[PDB]
RNA sequence: GUACCGUGAGGGAAAGGUGAAAAGAACCCCGGGAGGGGAGUGAAAUAGAGCCUGAAACCGUGGGCUUACAAGCAGUCACGGCCCCGCAAGGGGUUGUGGCGUGCCUAUUGAAGCAUGAGCCGGCGACUCACGGUCGUGGGCGAGCUUAAGCCGUUGAGGC
RNA sequence: UGAGGGCGCGAGCGAUAACGUCCGCGUCCGAGCGCGGGAACAACCGAGACCGCCAGCUAAGGCCCCCAAGUCUGGGCUAA
RNA sequence: GCGGUAGGGGAGCGUUCCCGAUGCCGAUGAAGGCCGACCCGCGAGGGCGGCUGGAGGUAAGGGAAGUGCGAAUGCCGGCA
């Protein structure tokens, strides 16, 4: 009994090539430039994954000390009085209260001061 | 009235009823779900000891659902590795309702 | 999911030069430059003040820098590699030191090439008057 | 196949970047006295005539 | 309404005559007279032949006013080249390809 | 065993496909023809004659998005604008700015290497079978187990 | 599998040269050019990546701008 | 507990062919093709929907291999 390569190599290669599309020159239209800039990509997603935290993180921690920097002290004196208040609260994205609702973050700012020392 | 709840291992805010995805809780598909985990309030309630010691929301747990999927793929050249797991993080979206605290 | 800041509003400033220290007023200006200072920091929009600079051959520096300092910039051709010590540079065009010194310190990218012509710097004083002259030290 | 040789295989993009001038100009006319048809200017042309 | 005519197998390489063809893109009937008439081009004769009958058949087929028909669209494709044994010196031998292309013209009423 | 190659012995190919039926498109039209546009035949002409189905590279036409102070293995994550499907929320396409990022295989102590191999696409392409061993393994039998050639039978029927 | 290699340490050979050479103990690369620092830098510092999160704390290294975090506090030294 | 090359082990996917076939599916349209933002599986892959195409296809459960290609300055053809 012989078995042709038949269907199955053009239907793979099909399937690579649905995800080569948008991108530049014969790296979206032939499938072996496709596989291995998917292969690229696909390493570079996994990466970026966790980089988005640090980047959000770093985001967030800059803004936080700017605001912060409004009040008169700097983000790791904020950061000290915070922690040294008891208030585990904010997981540091949502001092996002820097931009709405200041006044919040301003009565945070002095529950720090005093809770300091 | 503003609101910060901690669930799923993470620290949402949240307003007084409004749909929000949250991480997959263990409960009934359609019920009551208190979260006793709630910090901050909107007239400012600063949550000295870390959780507010007389404070609590209420939401109902809108339905169970699978999240789109996320092709994870390892590969590491000259070495002919390469690794291809398909993924879909679950969760639960829950309406929130009473800010009760 | 983080605040997205809509359109901005520009907000100019006006700064002196008169006894400063060339690199940490700089510096200032630099973060000033970008929103950075602004609790609606972007990194990816680039929002920050209109710095103006005054009275920039009073900038103050340390040591034998006045004479030892050389500004190198080179063309193409063989042996063009021209400098020149920071004295010519004040007895010319003087703001090119505080210029030069800020672009050093801007981000790499367009935007920074965009926040350094957002930048403006004499020696009279007085400038384009226009409208906002908050002054800051 | 001697000496010189390309190095890659140029770009469909650069080629047709290369192509960006070859486009053709329409042929210059004017309306002749004599006839309705046109003709190129400082040229006399059949199914017409002249003067002098 | 619109009206094709298409001139194909023609003995010549395409990307010659496409000069030709991108010289009356969206024209009048008049207007490409005119400039294919007067083209230096070798693709001029083809390409006004096909257009000229283009019209005739929109006319004679279609009904419309010649008075106000246009070139709505044109363009030319590839035909099935010519391979041709070429010799070369040392022995070697090239193969040259005498190209051929499908003409085709499209024409459409003026306005409404 | 032709074309073609070789003085010669010899070498040695490609190339199958309309439709049930030719009913193979009269006549009109443009054209020197070629080729088309009607009309007509047909279930279908996107079955129009190297004609069933018509993939990929490759070449074009129209459209949506986008670019002429910008440094790039061409991707990725983020936010934003324009465009589009949808009551909703959402989703598709594109890419502006920002963060990050030294192709694939091979050979290597070691590669992003100025080491090797691939212009691109499609199809062919590489761990088998026979007998004899060796451990494991699923079963039949067990101090026993099993037949080989062959003969009988049948014509995918087994038995001696 | 039987070309190994770098680093630290103890010797031989060389010249108390070599990104040299040959052994001994350990280590890492190799097989971790996967991740943070050392500007970039297989094997030096930190640290063993099953997957997802716009959660938190630490490591080396750092906390003036490019670039996240003190132009922090207290006390001396250096003028190149 | 889960980095991983050589290497060993385990579990699976698809192609052709046979039993299941005097069967079942197929003009109310088989195989193949094009399209998808939908469904299922960790994955190879299976399924559904629209379009094309025009006569074949083969369940559940088993059987047998000319059985899976990206590279060999590979072979043939096509085209830059
Ligand atoms: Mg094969
Ligand atoms: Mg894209
Ligand atoms: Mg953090
Ligand atoms: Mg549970
Ligand atoms: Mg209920
Ligand atoms: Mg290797
Ligand atoms: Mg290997
Ligand atoms: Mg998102
Ligand atoms: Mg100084
Ligand atoms: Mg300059
Ligand atoms: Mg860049
Ligand atoms: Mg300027
Ligand atoms: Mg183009
Ligand atoms: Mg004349
Ligand atoms: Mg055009
Ligand atoms: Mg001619
Ligand atoms: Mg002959
Ligand atoms: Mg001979
Ligand atoms: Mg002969
Ligand atoms: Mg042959
Ligand atoms: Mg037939
Ligand atoms: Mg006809
Ligand atoms: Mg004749
Ligand atoms: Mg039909
Ligand atoms: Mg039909
Ligand atoms: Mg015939
Ligand atoms: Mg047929
Ligand atoms: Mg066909
Ligand atoms: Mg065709
Ligand atoms: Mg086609
Ligand atoms: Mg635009
Ligand atoms: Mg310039
Ligand atoms: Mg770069
Ligand atoms: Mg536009
Ligand atoms: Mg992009
Ligand atoms: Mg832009
Ligand atoms: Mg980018
Ligand atoms: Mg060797
Ligand atoms: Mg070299
Ligand atoms: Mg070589
Ligand atoms: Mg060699
Ligand atoms: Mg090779
Ligand atoms: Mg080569
Ligand atoms: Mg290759
Ligand atoms: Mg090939
Ligand atoms: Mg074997
Ligand atoms: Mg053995
Ligand atoms: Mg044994
Ligand atoms: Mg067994
Ligand atoms: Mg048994
Ligand atoms: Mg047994
Ligand atoms: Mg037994
Ligand atoms: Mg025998
Ligand atoms: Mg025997
Ligand atoms: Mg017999
Ligand atoms: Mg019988
Ligand atoms: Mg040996
Ligand atoms: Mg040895
Ligand atoms: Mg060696
Ligand atoms: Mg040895
Ligand atoms: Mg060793
Ligand atoms: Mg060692
Ligand atoms: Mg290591
Ligand atoms: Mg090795
Ligand atoms: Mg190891
Ligand atoms: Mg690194
Ligand atoms: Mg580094
Ligand atoms: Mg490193
Ligand atoms: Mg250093
Ligand atoms: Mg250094
Ligand atoms: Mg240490
Ligand atoms: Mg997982
Ligand atoms: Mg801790
Ligand atoms: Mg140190
Ligand atoms: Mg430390
Ligand atoms: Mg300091
Ligand atoms: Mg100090
Ligand atoms: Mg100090
Ligand atoms: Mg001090
Ligand atoms: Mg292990
Ligand atoms: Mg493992
Ligand atoms: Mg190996
Ligand atoms: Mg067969
Ligand atoms: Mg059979
Ligand atoms: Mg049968
Ligand atoms: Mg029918
Ligand atoms: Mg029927
Ligand atoms: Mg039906
Ligand atoms: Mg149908
Ligand atoms: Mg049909
Ligand atoms: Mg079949
Ligand atoms: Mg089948
Ligand atoms: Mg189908
Ligand atoms: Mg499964
Ligand atoms: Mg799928
Ligand atoms: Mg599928
Ligand atoms: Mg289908
Ligand atoms: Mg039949
Ligand atoms: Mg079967
Ligand atoms: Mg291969
Ligand atoms: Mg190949
Ligand atoms: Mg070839
Ligand atoms: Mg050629």
């Amino acid at each position: 009994p012989r078995a042709k390569t038949g269907v199955v190599r053009r239907r793979k290669h099909k399937k690579i090539l649905k995800l080569a599309k948008g991108y530049w020159g014969l790296r979206s239209k032939s499938f072996r430039k496709a596989r291995e800039t998917l292969f690229a990509a696909g390493n570079y997603a996994y990466a970026h994954r966790k980089r988005r935290k640090r980047d959000f993180r770093r985001l967030w921690i800059v803004r936080i000390n700017a605001a912060c920097r409004q009040h008169g002290l700097n983000y790791s004196t904020f950061i000290h009085g915070l922690k040294k208040a008891g208030i585990e609260v904010d997981r540091k994205n949502l001092a996002d209260l820097a931009v709405r609702e200041p006044q919040v973050f301003a009565e945070l700012v002095e529950r720090a001061k005093a809770a300091q020392g | 009235m503003f609101a910060i709840v901690k669930t799923g291992g993470k620290q949402y805010r949240v307003e007084p009823g409004l749909k929000l995805r949250v991480e997959k809780l263990d409960a009934e598909p359609g019920a009551t779900v208190e979260l006793p985990v709630l910090l901050l309030g909107g007239e400012k309630t600063v949550v000295g000891t870390p959780v507010v010691e007389g404070a609590s929301v209420v939401a109902e747990v809108l339905g169970h659902g699978r999240g789109k999927k996320i092709l994870v793929s390892k590969f590491k050249a000259k070495v002919q590795y390469r690794r291809k797991k398909g993924h879909r993080q679950p969760y639960t979206e829950l309406l929130i309702k009473e800010i009760r605290g | 999911k983080t605040y997205v800041p809509k359109q901005v509003e520009p907000r100019w400033v006006l700064i002196d030069a008169e006894g400063k220290t060339l690199g940490r007023l700089a510096t200032k200006i630099a973060t000033l430059l970008r929103g950075k200072h602004r609790p609606d920091w972007t990194p990816n929009v680039a929002m920050g003040d209109f710095v103006v600079v005054v009275n920039a051959d009073k900038i103050r520096v340390t040591g034998k820098k006045l004479e030892q300092k050389i500004y190198t910039r080179y063309s193409g051709y063989p042996g063009g590699l021209k400098k020149i010590p920071l004295e010519k540079m004040l007895a010319t065009h003087p703001e090119r030191v505080l210029e030069h010194a800020v672009k050093g310190m801007l981000p790499k990218g367009p935007l920074g090439r965009r926040l350094f012509k957002r930048l403006k710097v004499y020696a009279g004083p007085d400038h384009p008057h226009q409208a906002q002259r908050p002054e800051k030290l | 196949a001697k000496h010189p040789v390309p190095k890659k295989k140029t770009s469909k993009a650069r080629r047709d970047a290369r192509r960006s001038h070859h486009a053709l100009t329409p042929p210059i006319l004017v309306p002749c006295p004599e006839c309705k048809a046109m003709k190129p200017p400082h040229t006399v042309c059949p199914e017409c005539g002249y003067y002098a | 309404m619109e009206a094709k005519a298409i001139a194909r197998y023609v003995r010549i390489s395409p990307r010659k005559v496409r000069l030709v063809v991108d010289l009356i893109r969206g024209k009048s009937l008049e207007e490409a007279r005119n400039i294919l008439r007067y083209t230096n081009k070798r693709g001029a004769y083809f390409v006004a032949k096909v257009l000229e009958s283009a019209a005739a058949n929109a006319v004679n087929n279609h009904d419309m006013l010649e008075d106000r028909l246009y070139v709505k669209a044109a363009y030319v494709d590839e035909g099935p080249a010519l391979k041709r044994v070429l010799p070369r010196a040392r022995g070697r031998a090239d193969i040259i390809k005498k190209r051929t292309s499908h003409i085709t013209v499209i024409l459409g009423e003026k306005h409404g």
